[PDB]
């Protein structure tokens, strides 16, 4: 989390937290009961989201291999976008995209390159994602889903 | 003029212990500077100049 | 390192799961514990000599381990010892600060035991200086704040034992 | 050295953006101010012997140590020199105003400058504060005069601080 | 520009602006929204102008390289003469011929000379430019636009 | 490198000083315009591919610079291009967060000129890239914010001519 | 100033600043008028906090080069008080210790010692000094103070 | 010792002891009858030069923990005396600092920063034994010994 | 770096020819003044932190240059003028062993100049911090090795400007 | 590394107390003996390569060792070989100069038996080797200085076994 | 020369000189008489040492350049061994054999190996002059310049 990057910043100098950090730490637990709210309302709703945007990616790309007429190709990528959506959570929990990077962007290029899935195609259901994610935030809610949701984008293109 | 004792390195205080260390006429017209209303700023200057 | 909300996630996301409401219960005990945790770790940093210092003179100094051929004889192994109480304090502050004591294992207990075997450092003296370390710093933050450190501080001298 | 308005012209043909939308404003907006910038030129002009001899009196009061022997100020010569180069300082950044652009302080007056006060030993502390002074005293004119945005004025001194000061953080 | 040459005068005898070039720099600034709104003029027209103006030289002065069937030579010619229009428009916009000679007054002979193109033939390039631009403006406007037609052509001339 | 409050506070410091009317002001000013330059850094960086994308295309593409012998010339020479101009897009960004140019002077303008000069990298190309990319910028986060962040495009243009 | 660290933060990974650099920096701005009220508190009672910060230094540590009858010294005692609490102030208004870290902190061992000074009793004085300035604030307001006097005090340990 | 010094200056180069090393080892052990007896005579008036020094300390520095009424500090500081000059002894007999540089150099600095006694007044402590233990030497047999009380001095500033 | 007798050795080797009986007699000189040249190498060894903090107390404090936006204001800037002092008391007892400035030349001032300059380092003050250095050493260790220790210090002050 | 002289010293230091009059007759024996180990120091200088060459002509050269599959067939496995039995040479002279083994059990016998293992090298060839050396250099430097030298040969061979 | 030898291992840890390298320094120089002594000696006796170690160097290695008839090689190889008497000489001037190693010996098998004169018989000539040398000189004078001619055989070797 950032509480972790706080702790490795100041180990790195050999040092006690400086009083920058020590804001920083304080700054991000005042927000705790926001966060959980957003990872609660993510959580409530994961399915609704993942239909939704299924919906709109296959409406958008209808050449894939979601959208092939195999039932196992259909669940899979159900389930990475739950299992994203899921990452996204965590990491507005954590306070940085450390969570999400650790467990779903390093190497994802090489994962689908090997599952023969276009990234672009992924690129695309994240953008659909993150479109029906976005509108059961409110407006303060946003700005980290939103980032976190470009973080993925960003990783695969 | 003050002198500067007790500067750095000098050895005025050994180690870190500081207690034990002590212990014609006038042109027509001329006028006077009244000392009380003239200040103590310039007073001063005059005495320094 | 790990943190408690990285804790928290990594137990979640082995079972490939979200947060469940006991997780999210221990998550806001974390976060309302956050600012207390940060006014234990400020006052730490700011009388860390203090501490050590007085940790070596209410357990160490005195005793038959400074005396020659004690282990803490000759001035090397005396800022041996006091650098390697200021490494205990600074990790368990860490620790705290983390709420989580992945740090301790991973940067202080990564074969401590074996390391204090070779050179014949006490095991037993450096418990003890733990464990005055841990009454000095309950002395001075206090005693919520002191036990919360006390909790990583057993934890170090459980990692020596 | 250039005024604003030569600078603008010849980069309306570097930039290669002509004369579009923003560079008319910005045009615009100088030529506002125009008047103002030649009114407190005038009120510097008009009061900078006793703008400079404030700026120094009130330099002498924050820095009593500056006038004591073994300051900077130390002796007539030396007085003399500070008022002299508060009256460049002064001079120059009325010209900058009156410009409305910087690099006649860059040509004439900061060039080589830092140079200059390195090998002479003057201090730029008092430097800074002294040009500081300054503006304060001309700010205070210009509002006697009933001047009302006189924001422009600040530009040159603080710039000219920011320029010879040393980096601090 | 006149400020320019103000400050350069008042710093030659190390005194502030006095009261009769703080003056003049009034005025000018009160003139410079005029000017500025003869230049837009200038630049709303540069491409008519050159189109007739090269239309015309080509026609008076017909034996030159842009008019020898290269291609090159005459997008070049078209270019500089859209850039003396653009250079006369920013220097009515400063007020004084100082942008412009400074730009492409200084040197141009020798520039022109080393590229072997004659400079008469610039010459009546920029007298039917400069008859194009006074078809388009008042007479009033043509008295700030004209002498840096002028000085150009004087600058131009062996 | 400074930010606006460092700027402030070194211009006093020099003075030995504490922060006057008028620099305090400054500051209030600053503050009041941090939100202003907090959406203009979101906006900039949702949208640096675009723009990069925009600018070359209506400054560079199309031109003798991307036909052989031109500099942008070979896909090296295309991606150090793309990413010059998002070295100056995101050091822009960084200038406009900080109210202050003096990363611009220390980071991007520094030695700039001969090391372009060295590679054969063409100046006012560069320069009418950065103008684009201010134009496109300034369509994108509306009058103010653009003439905010062209204030620092301007810098940088200035600083290569 | 934080702004600078979040800026380098997002500069040493090359990349614009994250949601949390943006949180960091909303929240600052957020707070800067306070930072301000702060600021002109410090100034304005400088000299008092100084006096008083003082006469408890010297009640505490009667053994100090400042409590020595030499009238050089104490003076300059009193002006460095004064100064460290000038830094204090700049680092109040930039919301990072970076003014008193590059200013009277890095370095500020050599220093002290070249001019024959003990540590201890600067610390001591810092303590004093932050006991008289934390009076004047309220809690909030002195959350931030004591941290920059913590910090002073540690640089000198 | 001085032996272990030049066999460490030949092995740095991989080759044996040149004449240089040679002429060192064979002036070393030319003097070891002298470095014996100066030895012999630093333990035969360990005692009266740690009181002789700590009363012309204690003259100079009144104001040191070792006399504060505390008789086990008084006892501590005149045992570290004690203890100095049989470092300085065995670093006679060695013909190098080196003996005295590992048991009582090395970390000189932490150690008395740990138990708050100040520098300085070591440094006065080491120059008033200096002064006693040189006054009951030969002119040529106290280069040695103020050698290393020099560097014992050095080390603690 | 070389020293006198190296100095001796390379004047009779550039020539191929052994050491002729004026070069012979200064290597006698030089041999001869060895022992004061160790006694005031271990004299300024002793005393090298007093030394400098008296070069300091003499020509730089209570001047404009420690004031604030002065060179020697600030803690690191102070410091660091201490450690260019250091180096230069350290170099200057290195010279004064070896009996020659070749040390000095190629390790201390071969660059010096334009570092300062660059730095904005003010000259004079350092020449004058320099030659007050002189001053204290004289004072410490006596007039013959005092004015030997100078010898190199006036190298060190001319190669400074 | 420790000699003889620091280790009477390390012996007396371990108890807090001076040269007891029995370590000072050892120090004495070891002054008075120094000049015959520089002396002997000085003769293996001298004859290194050729008590190296004598040890593998009459220990190693003509056996199974150098035939084709021996452990010192090849250019290279000679060469390693020949350059193992120079460090023990010089090091065993290291020792004898300083009158102890440490520098043997520090620098050459410290893991020496497992990298020998897992190389392959034959330890009694090894052995063998070291004890030829010993009849070298006890020809070469005479009966007394001989068994000297042989007592380090020893240790390093009990090392290696 | 050993005293930059001294200097250099001082300024490589960046202190001043420990009392050992002091009195190494002090032994150095105290010694200077008689190494101008021996320098003299060499200086005096160079000729007939270079004709005599010749003869030998002729009479064991017949088949070498300076003797297969050319006059020019000859004297080449004449004044060879005079260089090296001379930088030998050298070496004990200066106590150390700094000037012999940076003037003869580093990349003396280069040299000799671009001339094409064979290393063996350059090794060959060179005992013999040790031996020449060694009979016009006391053992104890001797040690030195025996040292010396060894460190140039194994260079070259
Ligand atoms: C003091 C409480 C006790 C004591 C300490 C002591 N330790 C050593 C040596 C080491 N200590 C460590 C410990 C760490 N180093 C790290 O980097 C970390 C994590 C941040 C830890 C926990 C290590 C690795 C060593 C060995 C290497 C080294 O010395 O640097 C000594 C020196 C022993 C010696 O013989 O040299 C001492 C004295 N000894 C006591 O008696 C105290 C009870
Ligand atoms: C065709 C297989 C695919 C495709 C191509 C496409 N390219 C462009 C435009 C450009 N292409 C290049 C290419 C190169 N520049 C180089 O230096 C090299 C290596 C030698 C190459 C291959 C460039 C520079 C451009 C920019 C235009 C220019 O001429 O300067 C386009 C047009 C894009 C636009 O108009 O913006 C297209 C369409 N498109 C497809 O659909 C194919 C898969
Ligand atoms: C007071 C809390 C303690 C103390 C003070 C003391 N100070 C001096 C002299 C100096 N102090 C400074 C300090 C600074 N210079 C900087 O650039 C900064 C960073 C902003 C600081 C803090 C300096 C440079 C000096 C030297 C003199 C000068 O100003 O030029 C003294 C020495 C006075 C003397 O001349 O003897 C003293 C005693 N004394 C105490 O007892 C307190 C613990
Ligand atoms: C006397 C010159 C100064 C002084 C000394 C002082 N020392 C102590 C206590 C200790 N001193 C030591 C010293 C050493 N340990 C080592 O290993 C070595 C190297 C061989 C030395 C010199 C130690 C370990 C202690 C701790 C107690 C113990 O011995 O077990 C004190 C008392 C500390 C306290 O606060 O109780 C004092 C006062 N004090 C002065 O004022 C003199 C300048
Ligand atoms: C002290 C007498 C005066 C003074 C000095 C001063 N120096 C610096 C910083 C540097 N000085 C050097 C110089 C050297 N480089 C070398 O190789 C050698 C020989 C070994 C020397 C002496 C260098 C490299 C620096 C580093 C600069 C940096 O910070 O990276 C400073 C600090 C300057 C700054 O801007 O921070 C100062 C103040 N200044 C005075 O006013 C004294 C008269
Ligand atoms: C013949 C061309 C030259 C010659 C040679 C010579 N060699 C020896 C002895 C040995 N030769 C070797 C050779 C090798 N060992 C290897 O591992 C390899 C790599 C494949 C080679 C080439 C060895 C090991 C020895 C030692 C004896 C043994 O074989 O066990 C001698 C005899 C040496 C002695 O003193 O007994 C000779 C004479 N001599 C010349 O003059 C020719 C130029
Ligand atoms: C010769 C008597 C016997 C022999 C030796 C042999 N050794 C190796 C390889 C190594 N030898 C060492 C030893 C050391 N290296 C050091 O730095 C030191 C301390 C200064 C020692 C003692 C090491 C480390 C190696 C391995 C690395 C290397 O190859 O250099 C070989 C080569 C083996 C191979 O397979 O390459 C040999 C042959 N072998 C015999 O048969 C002799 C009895």
């Amino acid at each position: 989390s950032i509480v972790t990057e706080l702790i490795l910043n100041a180990d790195s100098e050999s040092r006690y937290p400086a009083p920058k950090e020590i804001q920083v730490y304080q700054n991000f637990v005042k927000t705790g009961e926001q966060r959980i709210r957003i990872a609660k309302i993510l959580a409530e709703n994961e399915q609704r989201i993942v239909q939704n945007g299924s919906a709109r990616f296959w409406e958008r790309v209808p050449n894939t291999p979601s959208n092939s007429g195999n039932e196992r190709k259909t669940a899979s990528c159900q389930r990475d976008q739950g299992w994203y959506i899921r990452l996204i959570a965590y990491s507005v929990l954590a306070g940085s995209e450390k969570p999400l990077e650790e467990i779903g962007t390093i190497g994802i290029k090489e994962m689908y390159n090997n599952l023969e899935i276009p990234l672009r195609n992924i690129v695309e259901c994240m953008r659909c994602l993150k479109e029906e994610a976005l509108s059961l935030m409110s407006e303060e809610d946003a700005l980290e889903v939103s980032a976190y949701f470009d973080y993925v984008m960003r990783s695969l293109s | 003029p003050k002198e500067k004792i007790g500067l750095p390195g000098s050895g005025y205080y050994v180690g870190e212990d500081f207690l034990t260390a002590a212990r014609d006429p006038l042109p027509g017209g001329f006028r006077f500077i009244n000392v009380s209303r003239y200040g103590a700023v310039r007073m001063k200057r005059s005495m320094r100049d | 390192m790990q943190d408690a909300i990285t804790a928290l996630i990594n137990s979640s996301d082995v079972q490939g799961r979200y947060l469940d409401p006991s997780s999210l219960d221990k998550l806001q005990n974390y976060f309302q514990s956050g600012d207390m945790r940060a006014k234990t770790a400020i006052a730490v940093s700011a009388n860390a000599k203090n501490i050590v210092t007085k940790t070596v003179a209410k357990s160490l100094l005195y005793t038959d381990i400074t005396a020659p051929g004690g282990n803490m004889y000759t001035c090397r192994r005396y800022a041996a010892c006091v650098r390697d109480l200021d490494y205990f304090l600074r990790y368990a502050t860490y620790a705290m600060l983390a709420g989580d004591t992945s740090i301790l294992d991973e940067r202080i207990l990564n074969g401590l035991r074996e390391t204090y075997n070779s050179l014949g450092v006490p095991i037993g003296a450096t418990i003890r200086s733990v464990q005055a370390m841990k009454e000095v710093v309950t002395s001075l933050v206090g005693a919520d704040a002191g036990r919360e450190m006390g909790v990583y501080f057993d934890h170090i001298a459980a990692g020596l034992s | 050295m250039q005024d604003k308005l030569t600078s603008v012209a010849k980069n309306c043909d570097l930039t290669g953006s002509s004369l579009n939308r923003e560079v008319v404003e910005t045009l615009k907006e100088f030529l506002a101010d125009g008047e103002k910038r030649v009114q407190v030129a005038g009120v510097i002009g008009s009061n900078a012997a006793e703008i400079v001899k404030t700026a120094v009196s009130l330099l002498f009061q924050e820095y009593p140590e500056l006038v004591s022997p073994g300051g900077n100020a130390y002796t007539t010569r030396r007085y003399n020199m500070y008022v002299r180069d508060m009256n460049y300082f002064l001079r120059y950044c009325s010209y900058a105003i009156v410009a409305g652009d910087a690099s006649v302080l860059d040509e004439r007056l900061l060039a080589g400058l830092r140079d200059t006060f390195n090998s002479l030993g003057i201090p730029l502390g008092p430097t800074a504060r002294s040009i500081q002074l300054m503006k304060n005293i001309v700010k205070e004119k210009l509002v006697t005069a009933g001047m009302t945005n006189i924001t422009f004025v600040d530009e040159p001194f603080d710039y000219v601080v920011r320029e010879i000061s040393e980096t601090e953080i | 520009s006149i400020i320019t040459k103000a400050i350069a005068s008042a710093d030659r005898e190390a005194r502030y602006l006095s009261p009769g070039e703080l003056r003049t720099i009034r005025d000018f600034y009160n003139g410079g929204e005029n000017r500025l709104r003869i230049a837009t003029t200038l630049i709303e027209n540069r491409k008519e102008i050159v189109e007739r103006g090269s239309l015309k030289f080509w026609e008076c002065c017909p034996d030159t390289p842009s008019n020898s069937g290269n291609r090159t030579y005459r997008a070049s010619c078209l270019r500089d003469q859209d850039w003396y229009i653009r250079l006369i428009a920013y220097t009515v916009i400063v007020g004084d011929v100082e942008p412009l000679k400074d730009i492409g007054i200084v040197g141009v002979k020798e520039m022109y000379e080393s590229l072997e193109i004659p400079l008469r033939n610039w010459v009546e390039c920029i007298r039917c430019l400069k008859e194009v631009t006074l078809d388009l403006l008042s007479r009033e406007d043509a008295a700030e636009v004209t002498p840096y037609f002028d000085c150009l052509i004087q600058g131009m001339i062996p």
